């Protein structure tokens, strides 16, 4: 197979500049590369092909160029409804037909602390048998932030599956819920909890134990 | 306007058989080459298989090859792909794409169209409503700063809930988080909601949990602790 | 100047193997012929057609 | 079982090059060469890798008769051809015909 | 064009295709490439390269001096010289105005004579193996690795060793 | 002719078909017709009078007074200037004779081409579903209602819309 | 060639037939022969013909004495007079060079696209009755005695008087 290459996977950028995504080849694929821009929860939508030629319907502000090994895609003013994944294509040799991996486009704004909000095992849970403790983080940038649960000291390297949403449309903010699942009969067997925070904003060490 | 809709996704067991198949409208479908794309929840896109206008040409994934059977009727404008022998690693998103026409490939990328896809999800766990959980505001934060309550839904199968708040009343500041599957093969999320934090004790918060497959439907009040 | 040519032109000489030229039709030695044309281009390769209408 | 495609095609590249046809202009072609030469080096050089006898200010006439404004140019013993300039004027200084003039600038002309 | 195939029933040229100037593309299970026609290539380029040169070569001048200088009393045959210098003008631009707009429809329509026969090869050697699915291409009745592919544009094509498999996959497909 | 179709395995012109060069001629239920097909009788008179422009524009002179006056002792000069005179004639009567020769063959084949690719076209499209029955003409083993007549004529014939029918009919008759 | 008949599908000439420019070679149970189109010849005799009476008899001169003399003092008109003979040389040998090249491949295309059509005509009149089996030759799925062969060479072959026979020998030998 021809190997298609998009670092970097996230870039950060203000709305209405120039952004360049990249894409390269194991080997030459002349001029047979396509991009494409995919948005959550919505199919896959053409932008360039032959590596240059744009698609019709598709605003001037997107453009392409490169041959053999090396190509790269260009959004001139980048508008708010152009944050999306974006990923190539080649079509010169296949099958198999390869894409690559992805390059996410991300709003950047200034840096947002985040608002730790930690939840206790609801009593009517504590009658079926399990209990989960919720450690909310609200309205952070950027996206790289740790989390981990402090019980009585435990570093639990398991358990605690951790998701995000997307950026909002207004603040273009993340939040983060890690979720700690455990069950009765090693629940009550501690009463001391702490959830925990690395993230900017909150640079300094944390905000919660 | 092209339009590709694809249809047959659903729920199998490891090692069943499944049948997607696609419509396709607004062109002459009896000219251009056919290819199925998947995407695993959270991942890229991975190409499935191809069918050429006339069927002689079928070309498949490695990872896919020896299960799959991709094949056309071009007479009822329908693609078609057959899944056997479905393991955990297929669930994913097909989607239905359009390529070149017969003698033009290459001339454009062989998906120029894409449908809105399918949902696939091979798992052995059963379809099952959700619990629901509350997350009782904390009584020991400010008098002036805001507060935030949620619902917990937990253990539900297979995708997707949908969350909303006083029966849609409450929008601004609710983060509906994207589920997690939990090692025992079933889903879970958290929707919490931002409040100032004056407002607990003359107003109530209920959350609206709708699970689809299961039937489901309840309501549940996060009031503050006592003691 | 110091330089060499074998066709000279009261405006500078031409160094050429092709068969016109449209410097000047007053020359010395051995020229091409003297044309009132502004472009003779002969084609070599194909037509070049490297994309087609979207169908 | 049943199998795959084999196509015949032709080359295209980014050339814009364009030609004139009998039944069609502007054709632009993968490849083409230049049969007219419009391009010159701005000089007077050597022909047969002989240089020309430059009078300057002077005429055929003023050389050749010995005009006291060309006794400072060089006397060389062979050139390929003769230039003049459009204001080159210095002559037959005492007004006179010089008696089959063109014809003798012809004889001297190499 | 003349031949029907540049521009006619091949719509387009390859980009991908830098080796040569008529060629073949194939894809199979292996994958897919473009690869020129070596020979036919070869013979185009022999044949421009003389058209060219021959164009050149057979002017051959000789050492001239196109200038002449008449005194005042000499006007007629100053412009018996003019009239020479004016035909000669004439007839060398009308002719190289021409014979550039001649050839260039004739190399235009000989790379299209040449891409209609390396066509006709394909197609004489395959028969009932391949079917004609338009656009200058060949869909086979039967699977054809890369060594296969090699054959065809090798013009060292076995029909019979294919044949039979090729007929059972054509008779059911047509039932 | 050059190109075999004129004059050859299709013996004779229309005089029924004035709108344009090349066409069609079709019969069915409804009744016959005959219609040009504009795409290449456009193509053709945009090429042939471009052809013409060509020979007459690439000719462009300056203002020239032929004729010299020589008294009794400039004998030698005045047959001099007879030869220039006599030189240009000879030159441009023989390339007029020959370029008007050459052209009008090439534009003879040029129509000769653009008959021979016409037909090509639609027996492309046709395939198995009609039958060359000679003279450029194709029976289709299917009715062919002036709709369909009109995809052929416009390019747009759908093969498999009748390919089982003309199957059908193809394969009893051959029974 | 142009139309890839002569060194093209048809790799080699017949030293074995010696009264015609085209034709055919056939062999049956009572033998084999060579055979020369006389139409198709006959009518290329006629086309070059014409061909080389054009290229010579529109070069029609008049009575003409080319030299001039001059004295010691006349060196300008001499020269005049060499540039005169010099622009004429040239002219003539750059257009006479060039036409016998141009013309020269014209000629070798008319020839191949008469191979060319020939082979088709007759494509056309065996239809199923007869294989392609390369290189110009037909094998036909029935005996064809010296007779049925002189319907090919003229033209007048009769395709259902041998179609059925032809068909069942055909369907057996692909079964
Ligand atoms: C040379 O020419 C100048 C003007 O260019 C004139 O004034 C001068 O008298 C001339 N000298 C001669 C002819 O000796
Ligand atoms: C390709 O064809 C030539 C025909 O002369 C033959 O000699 C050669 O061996 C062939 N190539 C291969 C790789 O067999
Ligand atoms: C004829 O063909 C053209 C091809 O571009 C198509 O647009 C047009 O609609 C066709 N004519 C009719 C009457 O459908
Ligand atoms: C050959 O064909 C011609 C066609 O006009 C026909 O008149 C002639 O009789 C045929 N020859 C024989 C021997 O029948």
């Amino acid at each position: 197979e021809i190997v298609m290459t998009q670092s970097p996977a996230t870039l950060s950028v203000s709305p209405g500049e120039g952004v360049t995504l990249s894409c390269r080849a194991s080997q030459s694929v002349s001029s047979n590369l396509a991009w494409y821009q995919q948005k959550p929860g919505q199919a896959p939508r053409l932008l360039i092909y032959g590596a240059s030629t744009r698609a019709t319907g598709i605003p001037a502000r997107f453009s392409g160029s490169g041959s053999g090994t090396e190509f790269t895609l260009t959004i001139s003013s980048l508008q708010s409804e152009d944050f999306a994944v974006y990923y190539c294509q080649q079509y010169y040799n296949w099958p198999p037909l390869t894409f690559g991996g992805g390059t996410k486009v991300e709003i950047k704004r200034t840096v947002a602390a985040p608002s730790v909000f930690i939840f206790p095992p609801s009593d009517e849970q504590l009658k079926s048998g399990t209990a989960s403790v919720v450690c909310l983080l609200n309205n952070f940038y950027p996206r790289e932030a740790k989390v981990q649960w402090k019980v009585d000291n435990a570093l639990q390297s398991g358990n605690s599956q951790e998701s995000v949403t997307e950026q909002d449309s207004k603040d273009s903010t993340y939040s983060l819920s890690s979720t700690l699942t455990l069950s009765k009969a090693d629940y009550e067997k501690k009463k001391v909890y702490a959830c925990e925070v690395t993230h900017q904003g909150s640079s300094p060490v944390t905000k919660s134990f | 306007e092209v339009q590709l809709v694809e249809s047959g996704g659903g729920l199998v067991q490891p090692g069943g058989s499944l049948r997607l198949s696609c419509a396709a409208s607004g062109f002459t479908f009896n000219t251009y080459n056919m290819n199925w794309v998947r995407q695993a929840p959270g991942k890229g896109l991975e190409w499935v298989s191809y069918i050429s206008s006339s069927s002689l040409s079928r070309y498949y994934a490695d990872s896919v090859k020896g299960r799959f059977t991709i094949s056309r009727d071009n007479a009822k404008n329908s693609l078609f792909l057959q899944m056997n022998s479905l393991r955990a690693e297929d669930t994913a998103v097909y989607y239905c794409a359009r390529g070149a026409q017969a003698g033009y490939s290459s001339f454009f990328p062989p998906t120029t169209f894409w449908g809105q896809g399918t949902l696939v999800t091979v798992s052995s766990a059963s379809t099952k409503g959700p619990s629901v959980f509350p997350l009782a505001p904390s009584s020991k934060s400010t008098s002036g700063g805001t507060a935030a309550l949620g619902c917990l839904v937990k253990d539900y199968f297979p995708e997707p809930v949908t969350v909303s708040w006083n029966s849609g009343a409450l929008t601004s500041g609710v983060h509906t988080f994207p589920a997690v599957l939990q090692s025992s093969g079933l889903y879970s999320l958290s929707s919490v909601v931002t409040v100032p934090s004056s407002s607990l004790g003359t107003q109530t918060y209920i959350c609206n949990v709708n699970h689809k497959p299961s039937n489901t439907k309840v309501d549940k009040k996060v009031e503050p602790k006592s003691c | 100047h110091d330089c060499n040519t074998t066709c000279q032109t009261p405006k500078g000489a031409i160094n050429t193997s092709l068969p016109f030229q449209n410097i000047h039709p007053i020359t010395i030695g051995k020229c091409p012929k003297y044309v009132k044309s502004t472009k003779l281009r002969l084609a070599t390769g194909l037509r070049n057609i490297p994309s087609i209408q979207s169908i | 079982d049943p199998g795959d495609t084999l196509c015949i095609g032709y080359h295209a590249n980014n050339s814009t090059d364009t030609v004139d046809t009998v039944l069609e202009k502007n054709v632009t072609v993968t490849h083409s060469v230049n049969l007219l030469e419009d391009k010159h080096n701005g000089k007077l050089c050597k022909l047969r890798g002989v240089a020309p006898l430059h009078l300057g200010k002077c005429n055929i006439a003023g050389w050749i008769l010995g005009n006291p404004e060309c006794e400072s140019l060089s006397t060389a013993s062979s050139w390929s051809y003769i230039v003049e300039t459009p204001s080159s004027d210095n002559g037959t200084c005492y007004p006179g015909d010089f008696i089959d003039y063109e014809e003798l600038r012809e004889q001297l002309s190499s | 064009g003349l031949f029907g195939a540049i521009a006619g029933f091949i719509e387009g040229g390859w980009t991908g295709m830098v080796d040569g100037w008529y060629g073949y593309h194939h894809q199979n299970e292996q994958g897919s490439g473009y690869a020129a026609d070596l020979k036919s290539t070869q013979n185009a380029i022999d044949g421009i390269t003389n058209k060219v040169n021959s164009v050149i070569e057979k002017m051959n001048t000789q050492f001239t001096a196109v200038g002449k200088e008449f005194n005042h009393l000499e006007k007629r045959i100053e412009n018996l010289n003019k009239k020479v210098d004016d035909g000669f003008l004439d007839i060398w631009t009308y002719n190289a105005e021409l014979l550039v707009l001649l050839e260039n429809e004739r190399t235009l329509d000989y790379h299209d004579s040449n891409v209609k026969n390396l066509y006709e090869k394909v197609r004489s050697q395959l028969k009932n193996n391949a079917k004609e699915i338009g656009n200058g291409c060949f869909e086979f009745y039967h699977k054809c690795d890369n060594t296969c592919m090699e054959s065809v544009k090798n013009g060292t094509y076995d029909y019979p060793k294919y044949s039979e498999e090729a007929k059972l996959n054509r008779e059911e497909i047509d039932s």
